[PDB]
RNA sequence: GGCUAAUCCCCCAUGUGGACCCGCCCCUUGGGGUGUGUCCAAAGGGCUUUGCCCGCUUCCGGAUGGGCCCGCGUCCCAUCAGCUAGUUGGUGGGGUAAUGGCCCACCAAGGCGACGACGGGUAGCCGGUCUGAGAGGAUGGCCGGCCACAGGGGCACUGAGACACGGGCCCCACUCCUACGGGAGGCAGCAGUUAGGAAUCUUCCGCAAUGGGCGCAAGCCUGACGGAGCGACGCCGCUUGGAGGAAGAAGCCCUUCGGGGUGUAAACUCCUGAACCCGGGACGAAACCCCCGAGGAGGGGACUGACGGUACCGGGGUAAUAGCGCCGGCCAACUCCGUGCCAGCAGCCGCGGUAAUACGGAGGGCGCGAGCGUUACCCGGAUUCACUGGGCGUAAAGGGCGUGUAGGCGGCCUGGGGCGUCCCAUGUGAAAGACCACGGCUCAACCGUGGGGGAGCGUGGGAUACGCUCAGGCUAGACGGUGGGAGAGGGUGGUGGAAUUCCCGGAGUAGCGGUGAAAUGCGCAGAUACCGGGAGGAACGCCGAUGGCGAAGGCAGCCACCUGGUCCACCCGUGACGCUGAGGCGCGAAAGCGUGGGGAGCAAACCGGAUUAGAUACCCGGGUAGUCCACGCCCUAAACGAUGCGCGCUAGGUCUCUGGGUCUCCUGGGGGCCGAAGCUAACGCGUUAAGCGCGCCGCCUGGGGAGUACGGCCGCAAGGC
RNA sequence: UUCCCGGGCCUUGUACACACCGCCCGUCACGCCAUGGGAGCGGGCUCUACCCGAAGUCGCCGGGAGCCUACGGGCAGGCGCCGAGGGUAGGGCCCGUGACUGGGGCGAAGUCGUAACAAGGUAGCUGUACCGGAAGGUGCGGCUGGAUCACUUUCU
């Protein structure tokens, strides 16, 4: 474009939309579960994966994945959630942190405990 | 009409150099003549002269080239590789003494215009004067 | 209701002076000087008391701090376009330290606005911080500067100073007391509590230091501050040992069963000695004060330490926390077993359905370390909003075309000015921070000192090449004169031939029509075919094309009239009068709409016949709107050369339209083709550029959703932007 | 050597590359989300007109209805302008809910068909008009992004 055009209209600054509506620049969000379900994946894969309907203190209600080999989640269970999405499972914009509140960490995982929220096992 | 007589000249030079022409004709002016004086002093051209075509004044600029080369495409290396106008109509480029650029690590020159007249980059640097930056040539 | 003191209030005098009206002088907005008239001062107290100290009154000036005015800069939405009513300005008043429409009367109708007003959304701004090569982008916590607020709203007093966080008044909500009439309360001060929340501290020590208020002083107050505590929240510093140690213990893991791996790693040997135990114990602290001197200068003496028995010094002195992510590719580090599209991993490409280096475990390995990953957010890579630093022939993107307002841009020469631009000097650019050098805590972090800088603007001076402006001039751009030329350029009116269809007439017979093949249909009221005559509409065969005209749409028999655009020649005239062009305006194929007319052929819909599994279609027979004309609307498109306009430069060859010429050929303009250089991702473009450059307009930033939803504008409607 | 099957060479078109037993369109039906219109009913803001209007400055009265007085006046008190706020009516905007209802996306793949890519079987695209279970069909006109020298006939 001509210089004068840039003098008049000028360049446009691109915006960015949040993929995590926990609002408040939220690192995490606390919420109470609604249901506990099993969702069928899209075309690329086949499996039974554990998700949950969660109402949030922010006022939002969204689905959240449940990592780990096994878990315990009831209807009214209290759960802290974090950002990040799940690609093979459309509609899930959030992850559930384990080891927090009513969500217990996975049992007997000795490789990576940190992300799955397990304490260091007893010594030899 | 001609929007930028300077740019017209320089572009004609670029063209003529691309086709390895002998000389080229440019409309006569004091500015242009001075710029060509700077061009001749640093040896980017064989030289110039005042000529008359039809009933109108012109300037014959004799180009400059290198020796014949080897392999395919016998065309000799351009003495002037790249030349481009900087200041333009609608955007004027003005630089102070400390704003004066340095072309190709000194391997090339910059043509400016000050109140002391048309100068090179090193000339304007030594005289310590800023002005309009007309174009870059290397 | 009553007594009473004073630096409380008042009255009179004193007029160094100042204040006000009027006059004069100078200066120039209300600055200063001066004259008469008028008006104005006041506080005492303590002494080491008859001399000093503190304080008071008036005026001038300085210093400090601040008010008001102005130039410039200051986010997002144009689906917010008109906004303003004391609003804009003036006269006269009120108010204030002072201008102001701050406030009030009267008069006028002005003021703001695509250079983004008003409206909506959002946000304390800055010194700086983070990132980045740079430009820039984002951010405004801590420290510092300014602003605003003090439960929500509003108002004044006091006073130098407030529209006043721990002052006052009222209204509103809430809490508390109430004898129910009424009052009390305002932690966005320190700490602490509650609630919210992913989440942020001790209801601590101290007036020693610094600073602040009062006081002659002693001194008092000070959650300002100086300190400590809690929190790996961040940065920095340090320890968990150092050395000697077998081809190499065990255990474990691979294994070609030979061996290899963990690995000098450990045991062990020796040495050092974080932690802890004692001893000594700091800088920060010398002033205010007292003495001499003079209550000055100078000299001398004395008191005072929250941190804190802490920093540190000296002596003794134990081998004494390691964890976390990852190991398919990006990306550095591999094997065994388990699992079998299950369980699950994931940032992207993806892994897993029997032997997975991707899941789970194990061995081993890599990265980092008192930390390591995850999520969220910012810059980056990203030249992906491109000033540096991009694009629009086919990937996203040329506006349908023209006219032309604002705006942007400016041919050659001479001169003035010196707004832009450039230079010197000066003022500002606070401190901290950032950069450099030295130094203080054993170093670093941190701190100190000093040095170095800096864009931007103000002021004074200087330069005049370019830009600008004024003065004058030139003629290559452009316009015009004269003389020629072509063309389906456009409007009005008239007119001609061929053919289709219908009517009339003659002649004439058994079918014509139509398909892949048939049938519907027409025909004994006599068709098809032939001839003659008439009617009427619509389109113009050969010429005619690879052609021409127009700005685009588009334009085709011929005559006349009205009229636009354009090419060439003669160098004749004017003298830069130019290019572009947001908005506006006009034009704008076909379809469609309104009114009226006209209607041969054609033909959506539709009435039918075939074909087919079905045929709401392709084939066939009919047939309305429409097609046409008049006027008024509708603004769309593959409105395409998928290439905005104007100018300059850059090999040619070939075909053609048209104009001129010394007419084999040269030249000017237009339309095609092959192609130098060059450009292009390729195809391809290539003097008709998409090449080399310039000026200006429009437009693009992944696909789908969707040219949809909603809003606004235009239209009768359909719809369009 | 026209046609049926297999095959070869050259060329042309392609939206095919597990390669025409290919790809691919849409109505309807099933699964899952978000969204528009929207009567009606709540809530909020703003604007105009009228009306009520506390505190407080300012303004007037301040008198044989009050108090102090050096008689000059002052205070109290009263009235009034403005005014926070409140009410009425009207207008507009935002926000919540909302019966009914429009279309959309993704997915699991069912249904009627063959639309589009080879002349995709009537070349396609297109703006517009009308009609049709649907893709679509046809009329007017336009474009080359159209092949080629000149009955019909689905799907995987
Ligand atoms: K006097
Ligand atoms: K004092
Ligand atoms: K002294
Ligand atoms: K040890
Ligand atoms: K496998
Ligand atoms: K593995
Ligand atoms: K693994
Ligand atoms: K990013
Ligand atoms: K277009
Ligand atoms: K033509
Ligand atoms: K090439
Ligand atoms: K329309
Ligand atoms: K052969
Ligand atoms: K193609
Ligand atoms: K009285
Ligand atoms: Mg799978
Ligand atoms: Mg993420
Ligand atoms: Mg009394
Ligand atoms: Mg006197
Ligand atoms: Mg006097
Ligand atoms: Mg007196
Ligand atoms: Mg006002
Ligand atoms: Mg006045
Ligand atoms: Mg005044
Ligand atoms: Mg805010
Ligand atoms: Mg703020
Ligand atoms: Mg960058
Ligand atoms: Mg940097
Ligand atoms: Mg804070
Ligand atoms: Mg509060
Ligand atoms: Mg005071
Ligand atoms: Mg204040
Ligand atoms: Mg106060
Ligand atoms: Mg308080
Ligand atoms: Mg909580
Ligand atoms: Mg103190
Ligand atoms: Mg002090
Ligand atoms: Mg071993
Ligand atoms: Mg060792
Ligand atoms: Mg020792
Ligand atoms: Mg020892
Ligand atoms: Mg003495
Ligand atoms: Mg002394
Ligand atoms: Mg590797
Ligand atoms: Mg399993
Ligand atoms: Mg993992
Ligand atoms: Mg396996
Ligand atoms: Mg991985
Ligand atoms: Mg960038
Ligand atoms: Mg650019
Ligand atoms: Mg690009
Ligand atoms: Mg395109
Ligand atoms: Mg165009
Ligand atoms: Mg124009
Ligand atoms: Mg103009
Ligand atoms: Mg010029
Ligand atoms: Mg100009
Ligand atoms: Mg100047
Ligand atoms: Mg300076
Ligand atoms: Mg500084
Ligand atoms: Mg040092
Ligand atoms: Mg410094
Ligand atoms: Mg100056
Ligand atoms: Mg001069
Ligand atoms: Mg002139
Ligand atoms: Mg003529
Ligand atoms: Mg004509
Ligand atoms: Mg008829
Ligand atoms: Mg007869
Ligand atoms: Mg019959
Ligand atoms: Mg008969
Ligand atoms: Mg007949
Ligand atoms: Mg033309
Ligand atoms: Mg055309
Ligand atoms: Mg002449
Ligand atoms: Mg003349
Ligand atoms: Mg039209
Ligand atoms: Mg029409
Ligand atoms: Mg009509
Ligand atoms: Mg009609
Ligand atoms: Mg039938
Ligand atoms: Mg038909
Ligand atoms: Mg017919
Ligand atoms: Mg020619
Ligand atoms: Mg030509
Ligand atoms: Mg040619
Ligand atoms: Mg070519
Ligand atoms: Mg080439
Ligand atoms: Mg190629
Ligand atoms: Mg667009
Ligand atoms: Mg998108
Ligand atoms: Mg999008
Ligand atoms: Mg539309
Ligand atoms: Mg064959
Ligand atoms: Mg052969
Ligand atoms: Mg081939
Ligand atoms: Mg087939
Ligand atoms: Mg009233
Ligand atoms: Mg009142
Ligand atoms: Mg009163
Ligand atoms: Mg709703
Ligand atoms: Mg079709
Ligand atoms: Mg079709
Ligand atoms: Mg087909
Ligand atoms: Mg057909
Ligand atoms: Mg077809
Ligand atoms: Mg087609
Ligand atoms: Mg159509
Ligand atoms: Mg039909
Ligand atoms: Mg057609």
């Amino acid at each position: 474009p001509t210089i004068n055009q840039l003098v008049r209209k000028g360049r446009e600054k691109v915006r960015k939309k949040s993929k995590v509506p926990a609002l408040k620049g939220a690192p995490f969000r606390r919420g109470v579960c609604t249901v506990v379900r099993t969702v069928t994946p899209k075309k690329p894969n086949s499996a039974l994966r554990k998700v949950a309907k969660v109402r949030l203190t922010s006022g939002y209600e969204v689905t959240a994945y449940i990592p780990g080999e096994g878990h315990n989640l009831q209807e009214h269970s209290v759960v802290l959630i974090r950002g990040g999405r799940v690609k093979d499972l459309p509609g899930v914009r959030y992850h559930i942190v384990r080891g927090v509140y009513d969500a217990a960490g996975v049992k007997d995982r000795k490789k990576s405990r940190s992300k799955y929220g397990t304490k260091k096992p007893k010594e030899a | 009409m001609l929007t930028d007589p300077i740019a017209d000249m320089l572009t004609r030079i670029r063209n003529a150099t691309r086709v390895y022409k002998e000389s080229t004709d440019v409309p006569a002016s004091r500015f242009k003549e001075e710029i060509l004086r700077i061009l001749a002093r640093e040896g980017f051209i064989k030289g110039y002269e005042r000529v008359d075509v039809d009933g109108k004044p012109y300037l014959r600029v004799y180009l400059k080239y290198g020796p014949r080369r080897q392999g395919p495409d016998p065309r000799p290396e351009q003495v002037i590789h790249h030349i481009r106008r900087i200041s333009k109509p609608g955007r004027r480029v003005y630089v102070g003494v400390k704003e004066i650029p340095r072309v190709r690590r000194g391997l090339g020159i910059a043509i400016l215009s000050t109140s002391k007249g048309v100068l090179t980059d090193r000339e304007a640097r030594k005289l310590g004067v800023g002005g309009e930056l007309i174009c870059e040539v290397w």
